[PDB]
């Protein structure tokens, strides 16, 4: 179901077996450079969320490494790296040896991918810093021309984060919003009483 | 202004739209004065022992060519670079600065940067302009996701021990490999020490302060004897940004 859907959960916790499969997933997970520890990262049941697709990982710090392993770890391989070059509004671009001016996207597949349109965008996103920790609303025109249409879940969101085509994971969203059917039906078998624990 | 959405529409990449892209730097001149004199020679560096590279270096900087680097034009594969002995030229307290393109060295190079030792402190990207041919498509590899447009050089360092992680230039002609001339501008404002080498140079990147070894030399003046008298004492710790020992 197209509109923005969201669930409200502790990502630990969630049993994400109820969400089905996805073409994209993202992630922006609160490293350890409310974190969570690199063996909560690891743990964390990506796997199950996709058969063939891409997952795109935020990284910074000692999380371009440990990022990576959690990558490799879940399934994926590593095939692309978008960095977001970060500017003021009259586009000028705003770790102890160097500033920094960019943050790192890692891209992982996993399975074979079909029919999605490789080599539309490039790897560099310039665009605005916000709020922080807030990333660049490029990312979702970038996933939505890779794989127009598809279902994508995004783990860490905020509730600017929430998109048509996506659902949505995070500790700081409100309440529950599911349209999906499919979903709908296996939340309640799986929640029956929309308690989430454990 | 989606830049990505203009990309998509016009060819021009969102790095064509950066703009700009304290004064006091005399730091320039200090490290024109500290600098040796340039050293080159020319060696084959897969048949080459570089353990009569000497003195350990302070700074290192590993331009291996990978086959990426020649689309339309000897290319060192990964396995290759990896089985290069370079701690055993590394000074204990040492950097290192390795170019990794942009396809699997993103991960390659971090295995070789930690099985020579060093842990990454920062990853600086080259990130390619095409303000000059917008109107020129890419041929991307085949596990690639997206168009790409830059190159990742990571810094690594060992021991106990002005400048952004972003060097911007237009994408050069093909068959050009150099690299952007700033990355020495960077590594030398970092003050490390002034025994640095430059592996896999060229004629074209001889530089003062460095010692450049690689295949395509066409001279070389290298004398490890020589070479090693640059830093003798009192000139053992000089960090390449003070003046010079009267
Ligand atoms: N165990 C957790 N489960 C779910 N969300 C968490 C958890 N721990 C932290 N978070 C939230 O993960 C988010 C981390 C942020 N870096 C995400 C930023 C977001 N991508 C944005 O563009 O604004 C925050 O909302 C955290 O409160």
């Amino acid at each position: 179901l197209f509109p923005p859907q969201w669930i409200c959960c502790d990502i630990r916790y969630l049993d994400v077996s109820i969400l089905g499969k996805f073409a994209v997933v993202m992630a922006d997970p609160p490293w350890d450079i409310g974190t969570l520890t690199d063996d909560e990262m690891r743990r964390l049941n990506i796997p199950v969320l996709q058969d063939d697709g891409f997952l795109f990982l935020w990284v910074t710090g000692r999380a371009m490494e440990l990022g990576r392993e959690c990558l490799n770890l879940w399934g994926y391989e590593r095939v692309d790296e978008i960095i977001w070059v970060k500017t003021n509004q009259l586009q000028r671009i705003i770790g102890h040896w160097l500033n920094h001016g960019k943050e790192h996207c890692l891209v992982g597949v996993k399975g074979n991918p079909q029919g999605f349109n490789q080599g539309l965008d490039c790897d560099v996103i310039v665009a605005e810093v916000r709020s922080t920790s807030h990333k660049p609303d490029e990312i979702y025109g970038m996933i939505e021309r890779l794989s127009p249409g598809t279902r994508k879940i995004e783990l860490f969101g905020r509730p600017h984060n929430v998109q048509p085509n996506w659902i949505t994971l995070g500790n700081q969203l409100d309440g529950i919003h599911l349209l999906d059917p499919d979903v709908v039906a296996r939340f309640k078998q799986r929640y029956p009483d929309g308690i989430i624990s454990k | 202004n989606d830049y990505c959405q203009h990309f998509v529409d016009t060819g021009h990449r969102p790095q064509n739209f950066i703009r700009d892209v304290e004064l006091i730097r005399l730091k320039d001149e200090l490290i024109a004065k500290s600098n040796t004199p340039p050293m080159y020679l020319q060696a084959d560096i897969e048949a080459f022992d570089i353990r009569e590279l000497t003195p350990k270096f302070d700074v290192i900087l590993l331009e291996p060519p990978l086959e990426e680097y020649y689309r339309e034009t000897k290319c060192w594969t990964w396995d290759d670079i990896m089985k290069l002995e370079i701690d055993e030229i590394a000074a204990p307290r040492s950097f290192i600065f390795l170019w990794c393109g942009s396809g699997e060295g993103l991960d390659l190079g971090r295995v070789c940067l930690r099985k020579w030792g060093y842990r990454r402190c920062e990853d600086i990207c080259w990130i390619k302009t095409n303000k000059n041919n917008p109107g020129k498509t890419k041929t991307l590899d085949p596990k690639a996701v997206f168009q790409r447009t830059k190159e990742h050089c990571l810094m690594g360092i060992k021991g106990t021990v002005v400048d952004i992680d972003l060097i911007i230039t237009e994408e050069p002609e093909i068959g050009n490999i150099e690299k952007p001339v700033e990355i020495f501008h960077i590594i030398e404002h970092f003050c490390l020490g002034r025994r640095r080498l430059h592996l896999f140079g060229r004629d074209s990147t001889i530089r003062p302060g460095w010692l450049t070894v690689g295949p395509t030399l066409t001279n070389s003046n290298y004398n490890a004897e020589t070479y090693a008298s640059y830093f003798s004492a009192p000139n053992s710790y000089l960090t390449g940004c003070t003046e010079e020992i009267e």
